[PDB]
RNA sequence: GAAGAUGAUCAGAUACCGUCGUAGUCUUAACCAUAAACUAUGCCGACUAGGGAUCGGUUGUUGUUCUUUUAUUGACGCAAUCGGCACCUUACGAGAAAUCAAAGUCUUUGGGUUCUGGGGGGAGUAUGGUCGCAAGGCUGAAACUUAAAGGAAUUGACGGAAG
């Protein structure tokens, strides 16, 4: 039950599944896509 | 398919207990199930229980006395080191003064207080309170 | 627009982009 | 325990049997299977008369243990049972509730006919469901005349009978009242004939 | 329409409960009776109450009426209440000492240690 | 419940259901406490001497109250051969 | 200047029933608040929220006022009351009455060693109302009441000194949060523990041994 | 929300049901969903029964009946008052009326 | 009967309504791979409550109709049982509710396992890849924008809804 693997040797599935689904988190996806560095007007700084 | 006979046994015990039943049938039986029931019975959480031979996996009838709040398995059987018993006790038990985490150690199946007396640890198996 | 008829509009819009750019491959 | 005098006596079996008390409903609830002796191949269900007597004596003992007889509310909404409960309240000193039961009798404590029985007796759990429900609201045991199909919810002591027959209801209430009077000491002992006929407690059509 | 409101109907019912014996089936006699008994603030209301009381008394004579109760009807229905038939309906003489119970009930009777004749 | 000096620091040790051993809660208004009259050989209920049972609102609401009372009363001899253990 | 209308009220005006534990022990309904005033003289109430509720009509909104009141003796008894009325003041008074009518015993407990008086809860209890679930965990002796201020106020009025708290659901719905916390704290006498395994005799009801004094 | 536990038709334990054409408008409606009425009527109005009895060359001729099964879609069924909108609790009543 | 033609209606209707009618509707060989493809409810396994019906198999049993007068005729009737499509009541329990015999045994949180979502839009769009004869299918972003959008229920109001 619960639709996630529970096995003692299922760590790779859980880790990769979490890694895939954090991309739906806007903050994490912005950080790992480097949007502030490549597309922000300030280039990622506080002031300009 | 059946993946844990102990899980089915303890689930059937809980469902009988919450309905006010005083007895429950268990199928299949196993040595692990009998040892877990013996640990439960030692601390007074169940009455006697009787094993029914059927030239198969067996059956068990358990007597219930109304003192059981919940029993259940932990699945997987996580490996537990000695210094990690405390977090499992904090997570699983209602209070510090009663309740048991049931372990399977190379010294045998026991509650966590007996494990602390003999200074042994193994895999976590279940709980009862 | 009754979501159904929006998709048909994009269908037609996307069908015309397939021809503008085929002028150039 | 209980002396051999309290056994089911043959004249009682005569009275019980002549009234078709042992006639139960076609179908039977799971909780009332213990009370079914056997099923006549018409479809009816025979009721163990001995168990009926045992539950009558038990209910009479519970009714007797109430220190103030006025705190024992007897109820009937069925037409066939209001005369019975009226006579029961007359002989035993109980408080009767015949006919319509006013919703709020036990829970609304400003209604004029507000009563707080220590115990409630009911002719039929179906037709007197409101009394049982309010008693469940205010910690009151229920003793019910139960047929084989009567609900068992919130009934403490069930008296298996035919609570749908004209003679049976009056018979059961008569037996309860007799046992209550015997236990209190009004009737001197357990062999002497009672001043009251079972015809009293029997309902009647209005044009005789 | 001429539906009589609660005030006249309740007053009529009270009058019949209290003063049924001295109350008749005539509107003039009941009018004077209501005048002496009741403190009515208007003659129109007095006449309406007297007339409805006459209607109820005229209905009662043919048979009882709901809601209303006077201390002659209750006495008589109590006297009918305490009626004990001299012969009993549960007395076994009505079948001459036998029961008609079917064989299954007969085995019930036997199995309780009784041998009463069927 | 009690402290190191053994002092019972506990208000209201509550009742338990005769049928299921559950605690009777303070606001369990569907729970009842039956008292049953002791009878002597002379056949007269002894005054103020009662055998008493308590049932939770749960057992009563489930429709098992009658059967539970049958069991308890017969186990105290208040009743014979109405309740069968083997169904 | 009070005359009872129920048997329990009559027994409490007389000095027969003297403690509310007698009432709780027999699960007696309490329908008169004078009983609670008489057997709990020291009670403090806190008004926790005032809300405006509106019903649409043909002529415009009908506005009523809704008040939530918490009541307690800070020594193991606590109650909750909510009621609506046209004015704030009448709603508050009525909510106090209904809060008094709902007073329950709270089981205090120990975290760890039983030194001194009970200071926390004896087990973990949860309560739920609507979407809000409130969990109460026993806490060691130096910890405050680790809770939001509404739940904290309820804990203080119940007499709890050391407790952890977890909430889920829409906690900003104050009424549901308070009802859930009230339910949880009231489960401290429904959780069977081994020290309560011992059978106690069923004491006769105070309405049995005072049948005459409860008549009228 | 879900208005009806049966989804407004009568299909449990099968995938597809063929349609029938509404009598009034010829709409395609699944057979299990269609409102269906069995009617048996006297072929002659009750007014003309005596005229046709008088004019008959036979004596004691049994007049034939009309048999028809009618199928409606929901729209035409409601419009012509074959069925009516009921209350939320009354909708659950499935026994025929009287 | 899509398209188209045409008569009405209408302020206008290249719409609804009427009359025609092409493709299509059917079939054989190949394609296409999508639906509110729905029970909007993954699959395997265990347990938890009452009730009457029903389809298939099997097992014991008639005041019944019928072969034939009767068997191993058949139908029906009465009981049990395994499997199935469902239904009714309850609500211990679950839930935001509607409701749910599972959507229960879930803060007292762990039987096994697969897939999917993470405020609303932009957008199932652009681009690259891939499948397809095509129509399209599958995979699938970002810039930018925005304080709600949404669910279930309540009271009112309104309805070319009903009584
Ligand atoms: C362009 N956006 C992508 C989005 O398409 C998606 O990427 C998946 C990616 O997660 C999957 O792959 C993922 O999961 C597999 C798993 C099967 O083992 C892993 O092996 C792999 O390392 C992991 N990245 C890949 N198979 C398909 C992509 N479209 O999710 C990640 C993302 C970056 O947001
Ligand atoms: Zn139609």
């Amino acid at each position: 039950g619960k639709g996630k693997p529970r096995g003692l040797n299922s760590a790779r599935k859980l880790r990769v599944h979490r890694r895939n689904n954090r991309w739906a988190d806007q903050a994490y996806k912005a950080r790992l896509l480097g949007t502030a560095f490549k597309s922000s007007p300030f280039g990622g700084s506080s002031h300009a | 398919t059946r993946t844990s006979v102990l899980a089915d046994a303890l689930n059937a015990i809980n469902n009988a207990e919450k309905t006010g039943k005083r007895q429950v049938l268990i199928r299949p039986s196993s040595k692990v199930i009998i040892k877990f029931l013996t640990v439960m019975q030692k601390h007074g959480y169940i009455g006697e229980f009787e094993y029914i031979d059927d030239h198969r996996s067996g059956k068990i009838v358990v007597q219930l006395n109304g003192r059981l709040n919940k029993c259940g398995v932990i699945q997987p059987r996580f490996n537990v080191k000695i210094n990690d018993i405390e977090r499992w006790t904090d997570n699983l038990l209602p209070a510090r003064q009663f309740g048991y985490v049931i372990l399977t150690t190379s010294a045998g199946i026991m509650d966590h207080e007996e494990a602390r007396r003999k200074h042994v640890s193994g895999k976590i198996l279940g709980f009862v309170y | 627009m009754r979501d159904k008829w929006r998709k048909k509009r994009v269908r037609r819009l996307k069908r015309k982009r397939r021809k503008v750019r085929a002028r150039s491959k | 325990s209980l002396p051999a005098s309290f056994d089911l006596t043959p004249e009682d079996a005569k009275l019980l049997l002549a009234a078709n008390v042992h006639l139960g409903a076609k179908n039977v609830q799971v909780h009332n299977k213990p009370y079914v002796y056997k099923t006549r191949p018409d479809g009816m269900n025979i009721i163990n008369i001995g168990k009926t007597w045992e539950k009558i004596v038990l209910a009479a003992r519970i009714i007797a243990a109430v220190p103030n007889a006025s705190d024992v509310a007897v109820c009937s909404s069925r037409t066939f049972g209001q005369r019975a409960v009226l006579k029961f309240a007359a002989h035993t000193g109980a408080t009767a509730i015949a006919g319509r039961f006013t919703p709020g009798n036990f829970t609304n404590y400003i209604t004029r006919s507000f009563k707080e029985p220590r115990l409630v007796v009911v002719t039929d759990p179906r037709t007197d469901a409101q009394a049982i429900k309010e008693s469940s609201y205010v910690n009151i045991p229920v003793i019910a005349l139960t047929d084989m199909d009567s609900p068992s919810e919130y009934v403490d002591v069930a008296i298996p009978c035919n609570n749908k027959g004209k003679h049976s209801i009056g018979l059961i209430w008569w037996l309860l009242a007799r046992e209550v009077l015997r236990l209190r000491g009004i009737i001197p002992d357990r062999t002497t004939e009672w001043s009251v006929m079972p015809d009293l407690y029997f309902y009647r059509d209005p044009e005789e | 329409g001429r539906v009589r409101t609660k005030t006249v109907k309740r007053a009529s019912k009270v009058l019949i409960e209290r003063f049924y014996p001295k109350l008749t089936l005539d509107f003039e006699t009941n009018k004077r009776l209501t005048s002496e008994i009741a403190v009515i603030q208007s003659k129109r209301l007095r006449n309406k109450i007297a007339g409805y009381t006459t209607h109820l008394m005229k209905r009662i004579q043919k048979g009882p009426v709901r809601g209303i109760s006077f201390k002659l009807q209750e006495e008589e229905r109590e006297r009918k209440d305490q009626y004990v038939p001299e012969v009993s309906a549960l007395d076994l003489s009505h079948t001459n000492g036998q029961l008609e119970i079917d064989a299954d009930t007969a085995d019930l009777v036997k199995s309780l240690g009784f041998k009463i004749p069927v | 419940m009690e402290n190191d000096k053994g002092q019972l620091v506990e208000l209201y040790v509550p009742r338990k259901c005769s049928a299921t051993n559950r605690i009777i809660k303070a606001k369990d208004h569907a729970s009842v406490q039956i008292s049953i009259a002791k009878v002597d050989e002379d056949g007269r209920a002894i005054a103020g001497e009662n055998i008493t049972y308590a049932l939770s609102g749960y057992v009563r609401g489930r429709g098992e109250a009658d059967d539970s009372l049958n069991r308890l009363a017969q186990q105290d001899g208040l009743l014979k051969n109405v309740w069968s253990y083997s169904r | 200047g009070w005359t009872p209308v129920t048997k329990l009220g009559r027994l409490v005006k007389a000095g027969k029933i003297t403690s509310v534990e007698q009432i709780y022990l027999h699960s007696l309904p309490v329908k008169e608040y004078q009983i609670i005033d008489l057997l709990l003289p020291d009670l403090k109430d806190d008004v926790m929220k005032i809300r405006s509720v509106q019903k649409q009509t043909r002529a415009g909104q009908r506005t009523r006022m809704k008040a939530v009141v918490v009541i307690g003796d800070s020594n193991g008894h606590v109650g909750l009351g909510i009621k609506t009325a046209k004015e704030v003041a009448s709603a508050i008074k009525a909510a106090i009455v209904i809060a008094k009518l709902s007073i329950i015993p709270i089981r205090r407990g120990y975290w760890g060693s039983n030194l001194g008086q009970p200071h926390s809860l004896p087990c973990k209890v949860t309560g739920k109302c609507g979407s809000v679930a409130v969990r109460l965990i026993p806490a060691p002796r130096g910890k405050g009441i680790v809770a939001s201020p509404v739940v904290k106020r309820l804990m203080q009025l119940a007499g709890v000194e050391d407790v952890y708290t977890s909430s889920s659901g829409s906690t900003r719905t104050t009424e549901n949060t308070l009802k859930a916390a009230f339910a949880a704290i009231g489960n401290t006498y429904s959780f069977l523990t081994p020290n309560l395994w011992a059978e106690t005799p069923l004491a006769a009801s105070p309405l049995e041994v005072y049948a005459e004094e409860a008549a009228a | 929300p879900k208005k009806r536990a049966s989804n407004g038709r009568n299909k449990k334990g099968r995938g597809h049901v063929k349609p029938v054409r509404c009598l009034n408008c010829a709409r395609c409606v699944p057979k299990d969903k269609a409102i269906k009425r069995v009617t048996i009527r006297n072929m002659v109005e009750a007014a003309a029964v005596r005229d046709l009895s008088e004019a008959s060359v036979y004596a004691e001729y049994a007049l034939p009946k009309l048999y028809n099964k009618l199928h409606y879609c929901v729209s035409c069924a409601i419009h012509a008052r074959i069925v009516r909108v009921r209350s939320r609790t009354d909708r659950k009543i499935r026994t025929p009326p009287q």
